[PDB]
């Protein structure tokens, strides 16, 4: 049941946490992101 | 001085707005959901 929890808060499908991938480099977001709270940057350096 | 005498009559000499439109930028629609009622059954059963 507890693990049936997680896969329902979590929406682990086939594919990972969602639209959400995780790789070496670090998160791909295959969704949109809108966040609530302030968020924190270092750089935006957008590719060329 | 008649040489530089000069004539002149009529004649017909005859000679805003700011847009931009982006794609789209729509915020989070239908603010509203709740994990308790299914916790609840999933923790009920
Ligand atoms: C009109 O006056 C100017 C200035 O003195 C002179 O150079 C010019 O030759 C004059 N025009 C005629 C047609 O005389």
């Amino acid at each position: 049941a507890m693990t049936i929890w997680i896969l329902k808060v979590m929406n682990f499908t086939i594919d990972g946490m969602g639209n959400l991938r995780i790789t070496e480099k670090g998160l791909k977001l295959e969704g949109d992101s809108e966040f609530l709270q302030p968020l924190y940057a270092k750089e935006i350096q957008s590719r060329p | 001085d008649w040489c530089n005498v000069s004539l002149v009559d009529t004649s017909v000499p005859e000679p805003g707005i700011l847009e931009h439109d982006p794609f789209f930028c729509p915020p989070t629609e239908a603010t509203a959901r709740d994990f308790l009622a299914d916790a609840l059954v999933t923790l009920l059963v």
